[PDB]
């Protein structure tokens, strides 16, 4: 038994967003579903859930009137529709189900899906510039100013020894930024190649980028 | 509505440790329904207690819940290497459904002193609108740092992101780059860029700085 969500979104806000959550078997007909969301680096936060015994739809306040929580006929696939939305609604949303349905009398919420990324932006696709951070010593490259995530760093690709890539930031412009850096001896530098490889799939970038010692 | 409170916000432990982690009510809530769950980085929660006690199937005996009234607890036994995670309590006795905020068990090390690395503008980006000044600590413990921009020894807030690593799975240690960003003009009308680190690791505070040009 397990939960399919519908896949990832990227949404403008005032717009809508439908996510599914399909069970592989059963219904949800005895003891109904329940949606939660995450937004980045945040904690859980309930949106609502059907329950059956009541035949109720309940919904948190923060959401009441823009948000609806629904199933197919045969009750075995659920839907929570998510309108006017804005940039603050940007999360993880996840159902929840009760594998009974395959005394707590309610969804334990012991089967869940595995999540439906919903960015909310007005960015367009925009892939990144890639800035060398010239240099036990020290260098990277900064990644900047690219929409939607994720973007992949590597350093070709024998170095992965003291690499540090860092979870992308969002910027208030709406674009992401990140470094990769890495330490290596001070001996090497002049002495060795230091290269990072980026790629940014929904552009069409790939950046080879060489970082040289700044050399006064 | 009741606010569910988490404590400790950060349990930092050894493996084979036992962890205690507590969550308390606002008010009163039925036990019957009280739950925990488990969350690592990018994957979804899971349930490990239900009803404050009870444990979901095929979770391991190691995690017992108790508590009532407002003032419940999640025990792991012996921490194991994929005990390290995010736990969080939840109320469902009433709607709207809660949870707390989260505590997360991390790998308890010995005191790591960060190295700190200040990155200028890169001379490519300035042909763009704008600068960048990027301070680097690597690989420290504990995961509390603070990091602050001065630019002529004003100190700046508003304007730069940090982000961190997850915990190494070699030496336990967090890694942290700050970014200050400047339009371009702006990096010009100032001389002095200096990002000023505080770790328990250091005596005293470490500063790294140029001066533009």
């Amino acid at each position: 038994v397990q939960l399919v969500q519908s896949g990832a979104e990227v949404k403008k806000p005032g717009s809508s967003v439908k996510v599914s959550c399909r069970a592989s078997r059963g219904t949800f007909s005895s003891y109904g579903i329940t949606w939660v969301r995450q937004a980045p680096g945040q904690g859980l936060e309930w949106m609502g859930g059907i329950i059956p015994i009541f035949d109720v739809t309940n919904y948190a306040q923060n959401f009441q009137g823009r948000v609806a929580i629904t199933t197919d006929a045969e009750m075995s696939t659920a839907y929570m529709e998510l309108r006017s939305l804005k940039s603050e609604d940007s999360a993880v949303y996840y159902c929840a189900s009760d594998s009974r349905d395959f005394s707590h009398y309610y969804n334990i919420m012991d089967v869940w899906g595995q999540g439906t990324t919903v960015t909310v932006s007005s960015a367009s696709t925009k892939g990144p510039s890639v800035f060398p951070l010239a240099p036990t010593a020290a260098l990277g490259c900064l990644v900047k100013d690219y929409f939607p995530e994720p973007v992949t760093v590597s350093w070709n690709s024998a170095l992965t020894s003291g690499v540090h890539t860092f979870p992308a930031v969002l910027q208030s412009s709406g674009l992401y930024s990140l470094s990769s850096v890495v330490t290596v001896p001070s001996s090497s530098l002049g002495t060795q190649t230091y290269i990072c490889n980026v790629n940014h799939k929904p552009s069409n970038t790939k950046v080879d980028k060489r970082v040289e010692p700044k050399s006064c | 509505e009741i606010v569910m409170m988490q404590s400790p916000g950060t349990l930092s432990l050894s493996p084979g440790e036992r962890a205690t982690l507590s969550c308390r009510a606002s008010q009163s809530v039925s036990s019957s329904y009280l739950a925990w769950y488990q969350q690592k980085p990018g994957q979804a929660p899971r349930l490990l207690i239900y009803g404050a006690s009870s444990r979901a199937t095929g979770i391991p005996d190691r995690f017992s819940g108790s508590g009532s009234g407002t003032d419940f607890t999640l025990t792991i036994s012996r921490l194991e290497p994929e005990d390290f995670a995010v736990y969080y309590c939840q109320q469902y006795g009433s709607s709207p459904e809660t949870f707390g905020q989260g505590t997360k068990v991390e790998i308890k090390r010995t005191v790591a002193a960060p190295s700190v690395f200040i990155f200028p503008p890169s001379d490519e980006q300035l042909k763009s609108g704008t600068a960048s000044v990027v301070c680097l600590l690597n690989n420290f413990y504990p995961r509390e740092a603070k990091v602050q921009w001065k630019v002529d020894n004003a100190l700046q807030s508003g304007n730069s992101q940090e982000s961190v690593t997850e915990q190494d799975s070699k030496d336990s240690t967090y890694s942290l780059s700050s970014t200050l960003t400047l339009s371009k003009a702006d990096y010009e009308k100032h001389k002095v860029y200096a990002c000023e680190v505080t770790h328990q690791g250091l005596s005293s505070p470490v500063t790294k700085s140029f001066n533009r040009g």
